[PDB]
């Protein structure tokens, strides 16, 4: 399935977060 | 978009980081 | 008579008449009797011959397109039994479509010792319906009577009588001079005298004397020391449920055979030991072993060419093989695991192995019980073994799992693109066929070439996993140039058992059960991975990598296989539990039935159920009656290796562009009561509110010890059991008898109101005729306290009152009797 | 007026920029041009550089390694018509390494001439879609375009600039905002078009200062001269090029100083058909007293001399390089890796060689499948050999599939062995050719036939379907069989078969079968027999397993040994599309039936699973289920059928109120063969009215009080009345009612009251039938005396 | 293998169309 | 006879070549 | 590895000379 | 001409500076 929303939400703070989540 | 690259077909793994900070 | 006469065996009568010359002294026709390939006999070829010792047919007699004989009168005229040891079809007797057959010839064989008959599309064969079918076998099974030249009565039927003794068909007769012998119907499959006489079970057929074993026709249970033996010694062992042979008899056999070298089961003399036996070298012994055992199996014509599934299907029944092998598969999408099946168990193969064109395979992971050769069958050359025709071989047998030491033949490995030749060497040298220094044609410019065996492997250096979304981050692999790495090539697929890879996928064409997943590359710096888009919580995967690089014509490769991983998916909040069903056992019980969630997301620590009381409604008091698209990843999307090849002459083309303007540019210098349920789905609510609904809320808790990990609430209503008994009216009805005959009806609600009572029906009858019934609304009912007897008559009333509850109606009171007078 | 300033060369611009001053006055770049090594190249560099020249460049450019430079208006916004002569890796337009060109500034060139586009390396480029390329392109090399900035999501184009769009897109056609798309007539533009958006004189190529007017063009398509745009010249200006003509002085001038051995390099210009040329072609040579191509003996063309004895070309850049040779000094080298549109380039130029000194070798064919630029190369002398004494290589020729023809083109080997190994596309026939029409000799050589002609289906023989036979899934087809010059050579015959729509479905090329996307394919053994009309009249085989009415396109193939003789080549059979016999149109499926009315039922199904042919009808048949008569007296105190034909839905009218009706359907798809008669039942809707009470209450007024009441039953009661309901009423009482069962109705013809209180008295009656029930009397009234 | 009884007398009336009929 | 070539096995076409005389 | 023709062949090159002045072809 | 080298083996630093002088 595609990134959308709170998958892209997720998907997002798996790759920032380690450096700052930003949507 | 961010949702153009992934809500519509899924992104890749150095996609996310343009609009992550 | 015991047989007095000669014992031929069965035959297939073909072209031929001079073995029926033999049957006149023989007295048993050992096995079937075939009459076939009839093509150039015509009826004149056979005349009357008798055989004046014929008893016996051990197996059917099948009869076929004989377009000799005139008459059954022509041959075997004279015959005791269709033994019934062996059948066709479930027919002792098979008489199938021929012409120019018309009478019958027989008046002494009034049985078969088992099975029946198929009389099916007769051509001229008269006298059958003269003859009943129920005279010759122990019990009708699959028997034909329909198709006949006489039930049909489609002959001239002339019966010289039912001697000719008394017992559509005009006698019991089987020609225009034979007629039948009809005995008691007690002796169906063990015979009778031919003059209409039954007799003892011993004999068989045809008893001219009726009792002993020494003077039977022919012998029911088994023959031995000249007499009708009920059972054989075990010395003499039981042959075909007819008599005794010696143990020298079946060694014999088993010698002379090797065939179906003759073994013995139960002091019984066979073949071969029976299926769910198996070998026991002693006395030749079938001891038991369920399913497909080792055992002497002869592979058909000596091996197998197998494409299809039935080829593959004859390994069952049997466990070591025996003949060689020619793998023909072709095709099939994920149909290998049928195949494991029947070839899995099997490890031992006599004869060579042939691989021709066999295409729709990977790797060979298939025998991981195979472990020698025979090599029996020795192809030229001396070769156990020859691959051919591969074009896609990729791997071979491990030496963990699957060992091997060849001991004769040599290996063949030619054709096959696919196949490196480093799987060869490990195949030779555990093998140790180049061991024994044995010339192994093995095609190098075929194996070996034009496939890529690469020894990089990457890692996963970086790993973010979630209970959908697992990220990733490898380390980045680099070729001797940075423009040699072509992209990265993920796979992954779920791991119940870490134990499977894509080689032990469908290794063929077609929708295979793995997903591939492709990454784009670093640079020469990034760490190479992928992040997953979503997978299913608490599911583990084996998830690896094969990266791509740039190939040549030289086939110059530097492909990195990242390991294989078999990682779970996180847990989350466990699905609904579904399918709440309340149902109330009692006025104070109620079961609830349900079903697990569909993600358990962990085990299911416990369940949460409530329940609300829904009673009885106010109102009622008051009622007196008196779109959607796949998204992301495809399981149904091929990718063509067409584009690979494209893609490879881009990039050569633009590597070779830029080249060559580089050597061009450049030079050198110049709240509820509720329960909790655990582990359970089903539970019985007791002690709950008569008639009462219960809006029973229903949770799944997968966690209950760090947290409530519960899932949505379920609401099913659940109504106890109404309680009716409670209805009846109670007390006699005291009548206030006022001065107008107004009877203030004196009559208590019942006990209980069983929910609510919505009315009073009072059917107070003027005694001696039409009777009458009253309805008593419950706002009249507490006005009158009662009701009111009005418009009465003269004499006698009878008043029965019932109440009306809304969880049913409670029973008529007495008939209160007060006599109005005059 | 066309070429304002000087005619100049093409060169490489490296490191300092001084040269570009001269670039000033350079309107015509005759020949490449190339800039590299920009790197102290700032974007503010270029503001003080621009040119009103470079009107036509007649070869390709070069782009390499810049900086700066967001758009392309900081310099001229001229040549409107590029030459190409001359390609670079087969582009005349090469793009790379830009990091700075946010958009496009140039709005005259409207015509590719010659040359593919390359476009990489870009990171910050926009404006790409503004191109219109079939206006832009004349001619298409299947140009890249990839790695820039506008092929991610960079912008959309925006211009105050919509311009013209003959696209299925439109977009707003515009390099730079300010600036909209070149626009010309679309009816005349190659004509020579003009800044006016009017058609030019047509002498012209692209814009024009005037409209038809050939003294105020742009570029010279076919000449320029005196000031004009011209397509003839007098002799003293013979024709240079293809778009002016030049000085007779120049010729001998550049004949002179050519001739001076200080420069070697340039060729003595000589004059041929009053155009100078620097030197004569193949058949010619230099005429120094004559300026002058006159043949030396005769015909003298060029001994074309391969470095290291062997030349390999890989793009029209090195294709160009030895055109008009005839003589070949060395061996060869030939490699496709990828791209496409060649061959008509090399039939143009290469085809007038004849013989070949050393070897050849040819690897990964990818752009050929033919060969026919050489028909009169007819020798290969062999002085360059491969290792292994090949006088040919064949590796990875994935695409070529001829090699030419055996009259037209002969050949001889003089010596060199031969290598055939991985051409899949190339059978054995051809491979036999060159051995034979070659003579090569004629030693074989190591090869690898399993390796060639693998995806090459070359069985020049053929099968043909003898026998036919078929019963709705059982096709026994014997063929003419194929008698290799043995009949154990042979290995047999493979059937080919699959459904087909419509007859477009042909053969394959082969390959083993190891998916559920080809050919069904059946081998049948070789029939080892001397053609005995006895053990096999005609090799066959009879598949089966189909269904009834299906088309299947069907073709056999042979199977053959690999003979080393030239023989064996196999046979084929043709694509026959056998439609499978008809049989059981199946049963419709999902009967429905709804009553809307007490003579209105709606009936729907499905069509027939498998219709065989085609449905010709539907057999329908139903019945009336009326109430049954059991409940009647209780007191609890043929068929008919329609036809349809191709149809799913039926409409039922005309019914009694309620009672069942269950109706079947079976369609039939021969007229014959029938199907299963798919029931559903319906019910219409009862009539309360018809179950209402028929006759009066009649009151038999007694002075007893006994009051005998006699009523009839209702006209059509939905199945029949079981009880009535007497309500007999005195005034200012609650319910009162009779139970008038069947038995008391028949008993007292209706009901009999006896007794009754004082004063009026009413009385109402309702029948209870199965359905709808009756309805209750009108309250009627009858006295009682007080 | 399913060209039994009747159906195996119909096979072999129908499958040899070269030769003649003997079943 | 063709009982038991064809209801208990596959018949051929080369085998049946003997066959419908 | 180090066998560079490329991207890393150019960035080094340059750096390793022509900065002084590249030759020209 | 600098490729023939330079991914074929490892470029000197001189093979370099060749084609800048």
């Amino acid at each position: 399935q595609h990134l959308c929303g709170s998958h892209l939400v997720e998907a997002l703070y798996l790759v920032c977060g380690e450096r700052g989540f930003f949507y | 978009g961010i949702v153009e690259q992934c809500c519509t077909s899924i992104c890749s793994l150095y996609q996310l980081e343009n609009y992550c900070n | 008579h015991l047989y007095p006469g000669e014992v031929c065996p069965g035959m297939d009568i073909r072209n031929n008449l001079t073995r029926l010359h033999e049957l006149e002294n023989c007295s048993v026709i050992e096995g079937h009797l075939q009459i076939l390939l009839m093509f150039k006999t015509r009826p004149e070829d056979f005349r009357d011959l008798s055989f004046p010792k014929l008893i016996m047919i051990t197996d059917y007699l099948l009869l076929f397109r004989v377009y000799g004989l005139e008459s059954l009168k022509d041959l075997f005229p004279n015959l005791t039994v269709i033994r019934g040891s062996r059948l066709f079809f479930n027919y002792a007797l098979v008489i199938f479509e021929m012409v120019h057959l018309k009478e019958l010839g027989l008046y002494n064989l009034m049985n078969i010792t088992r099975g029946s008959v198929r009389i099916e599309k007769n051509n001229e064969l008269c006298y059958l319906a003269t003859i009943d079918w129920s005279r010759i076998l122990d019990s009708v099974e699959d028997n034909y009577i329909v198709l006949n030249k006489d039930d049909n009565e489609e002959c001239g039927d002339i019966c010289p009588g039912t001697n000719c003794p008394a017992t559509q068909f005009v006698e019991r007769c089987w020609t225009h001079s034979h007629c039948q012998k009809v005995c008691p119907t007690i002796c169906k499959s063990h015979g009778c005298t031919a003059e209409g006489l039954c007799c003892h079970s011993e004999c068989l057929g045809n008893c001219s004397q009726p009792d002993d074993p020494t003077k039977c026709v022919a012998c029911r249970n088994f023959y031995l020391d000249g007499r009708c033996v009920e059972t054989c010694p075990p010395p003499y062992y039981h042959f075909q449920d007819w008599r005794c042979v010696n143990f020298s008899f079946c060694q014999d056999l088993h010698h002379k055979c090797k065939c179906h070298q003759y073994v013995i089961h139960n002091n019984k003399c066979i073949p071969e030991c029976p299926s769910g036996y198996t070998m026991n070298s002693s006395n030749l012994l079938c001891t038991p072993c369920l399913g497909p055992c080792p055992k002497v199996c002869h592979l058909l014509e000596g091996e197998k060419t197998i494409d299809s599934v039935t080829s593959a299907q004859e390994l069952r029944g049997c466990t070591v093989i025996n003949g060689s092998l020619i793998i023909n598969i072709r095709g099939g999408n994920n149909l290998a695991a049928e195949l494991e099946a029947n070839l899995g168990l099997i490890e031992e193969i006599s004869g060579y192995l042939k691989i021709r064109r066999s295409y729709a395979l990977v790797s060979l992971s298939f025998f991981r019980k195979l472990r020698l050769i025979r090599g029996e069958t020795l192809e030229i050359g001396n070769y156990s073994f020859y691959a051919l025709d591969n074009q896609n071989l990729r791997q071979l047998w491990d030496w963990s799992k699957h060992n091997l030491t060849i001991t004769q033949g040599k290996l063949f490995f030619h054709y096959n693109p696919k196949l490196c030749l480093s799987e060869i060497h490990k195949m030779e040298e555990v093998s140790g066929t180049k061991g024994r220094q044995e010339r192994n044609d093995i095609a190098l410019k075929t194996n070996g070439d034009q496939a890529s065996c690469e020894n990089e492997l990457l890692k996963f250096s970086y790993i973010r996993t979630s209970f959908d979304k697992i990220l990733l981050r490898w380390e980045p692999y680099w070729p001797p140039d940075f423009r040699d790495l072509l992209g990265f090539m993920l796979f992954y697929k779920e791991a119940p058992y870490q134990n499977v890879t894509e080689f032990d996928g469908q290794d063929a064409c077609g929708s295979n059960s793995w997903t591939v997943v492709d990454i784009d590359p670093p640079l020469r710096q990034n760490h190479p991975g992928w992040l997953m888009r979503g997978l299913k919580p608490w599911t583990q995967y084996a998830i690896f990598v094969k990266t791509l690089v740039t190939f040549s014509d030289e086939r110059r490769t530097y492909g990195a296989k990242s390991d294989i991983i078999y990682v779970q998916t996180d847990a989350t909040n466990p699905s609904v539990p579904l399918d709440p069903i309340s149902v109330s056992n009692s006025s104070s019980q109620i079961i609830l039935k349900w079903k697990p969630p569909s993600d358990p997301n962990g085990n299911i620590t416990h369940y949460l159920v409530f329940w609300e009381r829904q009673a009885e409604d106010s109102e009622l008091f008051e009622l007196d009656y008196c779109y959607e698209d796949s998204a992301g990843e495809c399981c149904s999307c091929p990718k063509t290796d067409s584009q690979i090849l494209k893609e490879l002459e881009e990039s050569s083309f633009r590597k070779t562009f830029e080249d060559y303007l580089h050597n061009v540019v450049f030079v050198p210098r110049p709240h509820r009561p509720f329960e909790k349920v655990v582990n359970k789905e089903s539970l019985v609510i007791s002690g709950l509110r008569h008639f009462t609904g219960y809006r029973i809320e229903l949770q799944a808790c997968n966690q209950d010890t760090p947290e409530e990990r519960c899932s949505v609430a379920a609401y099913v209503s659940a109504r106890t059991m109404p309680e009716a008994k409670a209805d009846d009216i109670v007390g006699p009805v005291t009548h206030e008898i006022f001065e107008n005959n107004v009877v203030h009806l004196m009559w208590q609600e019942p006990k209980e109101p069983n929910g609510l009572i919505v009315l009073y029906e009072v059917s107070y009858r003027r005694y001696g005729d039409e009777e009458l019934h009253l309805c008593v609304s419950r706002k009249h009912f507490a006005l009158e306290r009662g009701c009111r007897l009005r418009g009465l008559s003269p004499g006698n009333y009878s008043v029965r009152i019932r109440a009306t509850s809304l969880a049913g109606n409670g029973s008529w009171t007495e008939p209160t009797y007060f006599y109005v007078t005059d």
